[PDB]
């Protein structure tokens, strides 16, 4: 009862919690010998199960897949992508903590669901959280800078805990940013395509006030266009 | 081209590291005609290729340097003389 | 930035001396400015 709970959450489906696009994991809940006890402590334990199969699922469906064949925002473009190998690594103690407990099972072989549900408690409030910030952006088809704003706007919230997960992520979609800007401004040309950082010689290169987000105010944005247009003018 | 379009993400290094040993013949190609004019090729890897005066002939690196290439091949073949 | 202008420069210093040189064997040995 133990060890293929570990097998199903790991994301190899069981043939006893059956995966299904319309009830996730699920028990067969049909046996002679179940009790009631044992039924909601094994709801609880799939919730994040299921989670994590579309969280790994998506992740691998939309980062390198493709040779570059514009595309959708939402469902390609590189802030996406960064958005995918930020939440990978947020994931990584739950794929440790599964390592330590095959460890404890190991070591005492009378052992029950209850103590793996009492473990793992802290990611059973982290993982619906940050799934609706993902469904957002995949629903609403959320083009460019835009991205940046909604997992920031989603770090305003008052548990802790999630707060500093989705930071890291946000961090990690700074990056690309950054390393285009770098080559923008200093230069004169940028390296990305289908993804806009706010740029629409002396033509083709204005402020695109609509992408532009709004922790960064208007100011600066003139500065850095100023810089760039002169930089490619001489 | 797919260095424009993969310059922030992991497969990144990797790509850089097929792509800075991939060029390394077309290196020599280029190190042939500016510094003897010669002519190399063996199946046919070479963007400028071999009249009136000269035998040269003109149909990456950018082009800005290509038909610099191929104005400085006529300059050495006429220096050879 | 990524260019491949990091590799011209140890090479058009010799193109531009080839036809520096090429130039001057013109004036002071075929006389063109006399013809």
């Amino acid at each position: 009862m133990i060890h293929e709970l570990l097998l199903a959450l790991s994301g190899y489906p069981g043939s006893i919690f059956t995966w299904n696009k319309r009830s996730g994991l699920q028990v067969s809940q049909d046996f002679p010998f179940l009790h009631p006890s044992e039924t909601s402590v094994l709801n609880r334990l799939c919730r994040l199960g299921t989670d994590y199969i579309r969280f790994t699922e998506f992740i691998e469906q939309y980062t390198g897949h493709v040779q570059q064949q514009q595309g959708q925002g939402g469902l390609h473009g590189i802030y996406l992508r960064a958005f995918c190998t930020g939440l990978d690594s947020v994931l990584q103690p739950y794929r440790q903590a599964l390592l330590d407990l095959e460890q404890e099972f190991l070591g005492d072989p009378h052992l029950s669901i209850s103590h793996v549900n009492y473990f793992l408690d802290q990611f059973q409030l982290l993982f619906p959280s940050v799934m609706v910030v993902v469904e957002q952006i995949k629903s609403q088809k959320i083009h460019g800078c835009q991205i940046l704003e909604t997992v920031y706007k989603h770090s305003c919230g008052g548990l802790p805990p999630v707060r500093s997960a989705l930071e890291k992520i946000l961090a990690v979609c700074h990056g690309v940013m950054y390393k285009q800007l770098s080559a923008w401004m200093l230069h004169g040309l940028l390296l990305d395509q289908h993804e806009e950082f706010f740029i629409k010689s002396l033509k083709q290169f204005s402020l695109r006030v609509e992408i532009l987000p709004s922790y960064i105010p208007v100011r600066v944005a003139e500065k850095i266009l100023f810089v760039g247009e002169s930089v490619q003018m001489f | 081209q797919e260095a424009l379009h993969n310059c922030s993400n992991e497969h990144y290094p990797v790509l850089l590291s097929l792509l800075k040993t991939s060029c390394e013949p077309y290196t020599r190609f280029i190190h042939d005609w500016v510094y003897s004019g010669v002519f190399r090729d063996a199946y046919g890897e070479f963007m400028i290729q071999v009249k009136l005066y000269w035998t040269h002939g003109y149909v990456v690196f950018l082009k800005h340097i290509a038909h610099d290439i191929y104005v400085c091949g006529k300059t050495i073949n006429l220096l050879k003389l | 930035v990524l260019m491949k202008r990091s590799i011209t420069a140890p090479l058009a210093a010799h193109i531009s001396l080839v036809n520096k040189a090429a130039v001057d064997y013109f004036f002071v040995e075929l006389h063109l400015e006399a013809h």
